[PDB]
Formats: structure tokens, C-alpha cells, sequence
């Protein structure tokens, strides 16, 4: 989404679909490559997602995720 | 009370300048008492509040105006339009004033005068006054220079410091974020190390 | 007089953008350490 709708909230709502900011694939796109998706990139997410939040299977919220950037 | 002096020039007199002194209670129209002088010789006259009405109604007008008038011509209130005249003889102690407007004069007061015994008396009076109003001036003027003085000191300090402070407030982020972002990694790496034991255990 | 009260004021204004300089500083010192740090502190809750 580059912005929201109702709809997005929707699929908020529907939480069984992962909600995705669009710098990060034209950053993908400029990366010519796929980078793998964490929450620098995102609005929410199903848990699947945070199980993976270790890069692996073992947390659950935020007030977490940055890879040392500014 | 009211002391005002007032350099003049009269008419029979051009190179001559006549000094007008005038004495008063707040009030030019409560009366007055009036003192003329060449640096020679002096002279003193005297004018009351009803002499003024009597003036003032002759005028045809409202005393008050005419005393305004009276504050222009005599206590120097006169503007650049305004353009009094004054004439005097020594011989007769008979004074008047008069106002030029449409290249004519008009008389507006006219006092009867008598040559003081005592010249240089009242002059030492009047020139030790100025005197002393000359020497206040100066003070207050070299008082008002320091604070000048103080105050432009103060402006440039405090202008190059909150430019500098400005200066810093941009700087400060980079500084803390580079700060954190290594912290993060590492505690990153505590994360991935007790993670993989996790994982073999 | 003209002059020096022209300073005066041209100092007060100064103090003025002083302080809310100063306050922008004090905004962004909290917006990154007090409770911003529980990004570390909740790191730590991930460690335990």
C-alpha cells in the first residue's frame, strides 16, 4: 500500500494478509534483488511474521526492530 | 514654577542679541515678570492674568489659544511658519510683540517696562541657572553613553552564542544515533548468540 | 536613548529565540533516551 483506505484497515481487520510500505520493494527493486521483509518495511502482519522477528522463531511485539541505521 | 530665556533680536537693535527671560508659576496666563538685557544694561517689566484676559479679549479670542500663541512667542514655541517680531525702546521702557503673516505684522501684547538699577545682579542669577542647566545636560548625556556602551556588548555576545547553540542542536542527533546503532548490534549480537543456544539446547 | 533601547530589545528577542531553541534541544534529548532506549530495554526483555 502506498497509502491507506478503510480497505486497508479491512485487511488490517483481516489480519490473514501482511501489509507492506512500498519503499521497500522499489528498495528491493533497487537492490535488484528481493531483501527480505522485516518491520522497516511494514505496517502489520499476521504472527507469523513475529515468530520470525528473531530472524527466527522466538519473540512476539516491538519496541524492537532497527538495524543500526539513523 | 517656571523659568524660560529666550535670545532675541530687536528690530532697533540687529546686531545686538536681546535675551528674554520669562518667570512663571506653570502658567503664562496667571501672570508673569519679564526681564530684557543686552549685556550692558537689563531692564524688567510685569504683566497680570486680567491683563491678559483684557488681551486675550481684545484678540477676539479664547484665552488659552492666545496663551498657546503666547507659549510660541515668548517661551519660544514658535514653529518654523511662525514668525514673531519684537520691538522695544530703551528710552521710553515700552515693550511690544507682534506676529508676521500675510507680509504684514500684528501686535499681540505690548508691555510697559522700566530699566533695572542692578544689571549685572540679575545677569549672574540668570547665566549661574544656565550654568547649571548646561552641566546636568552633560551629565545625563555621559550616564546614557556607559549603558549604550553596555548594552551593545551584550547584543553581539548573546548573538554569537545562539548561533553556536543553533550549531550544536544540528549536531547533537548523528552523534547519539551513531552512539545507539553499535549498542544495537551488539546487544543484536547477545540476541543471536543466546538464540543459537536456544536452538542446539 | 534611540539607540540604546534598540539594543535592548534586539536582546530580548535573542533571549527569546534562545529559549525555544532550547526547547526543541530538550524535545529531542527525551525523544531518544528516557523510555526511547526500551528498544535496548525490550531487547533485554528479549534476552531474558
Amino acid at each position: 500500500a502506498g497509502s491507506e483506505n478503510i480497505r486497508v484497515k479491512n485487511i488490517i481487520l483481516s489480519n490473514k494478509h501482511d501489509v507492506v510500505k512500498p519503499a521497500w520493494l522499489l528498495e528491493c527493486f533497487k537492490t535488484k534483488s528481493f531483501v527480505p521483509w522485516q518491520p522497516r518495511f511494514m505496517i502489520h502482519m499476521c504472527p507469523s511474521t513475529k515468530e520470525h522477528f528473531a530472524r527466527e522463531y522466538d519473540c512476539y511485539g516491538d519496541s524492537y526492530f532497527i538495524d543500526t541505521d539513523l | 514654577m517656571e523659568r524660560k530665556i529666550s535670545r532675541i533680536h530687536l528690530v532697533s537693535e540687529p546686531s545686538i542679541t536681546h535675551f528674554l527671560q520669562v518667570s512663571w508659576e506653570k502658567t503664562l496666563e496667571s501672570g508673569f515678570v519679564i526681564t530684557l538685557t543686552d549685556g550692558h544694561s537689563a531692564w524688567t517689566g510685569t504683566v497680570s492674568e486680567s491683563e491678559i484676559s483684557q488681551e486675550a479679549d481684545d484678540m477676539a479670542m479664547e484665552k488659552g489659544k492666545y496663551v498657546g500663541e503666547l507659549r510660541k512667542a515668548l517661551l519660544s514655541g514658535a514653529g518654523p511658519a511662525d514668525v514673531y517680531t519684537f520691538n522695544f525702546s530703551k528710552e521710553s521702557c515700552y515693550f511690544f510683540f507682534e506676529k508676521n503673516l500675510k507680509d504684514v505684522s500684528f501686535r499681540l501684547g505690548s508691555f510697559n517696562l522700566e530699566k533695572v538699577e542692578n544689571p549685572a545682579e540679575v545677569i549672574r542669577e540668570l547665566i549661574c541657572y544656565c550654568l547649571d542647566t548646561i552641566a546636568e545636560n552633560q551629565a545625563k548625556n555621559e550616564h546614557l553613553q556607559k549603558e549604550n556602551e553596555r548594552l551593545l556588548r551584550d547584543w553581539n555576545d548573546v548573538q554569537g552564542r545562539f548561533e553556536k547553540c543553533v550549531s550544536a542542536k544540528e549536531a547533537l542527533e548523528t552523534d547519539l544515533y551513531k552512539r545507539f546503532i553499535l549498542v544495537l548490534n551488539e546487544k543484536k549480537t547477545k540476541i543471536r548468540s543466546l538464540h543459537n543456544k536456544l536452538l542446539n539446547a
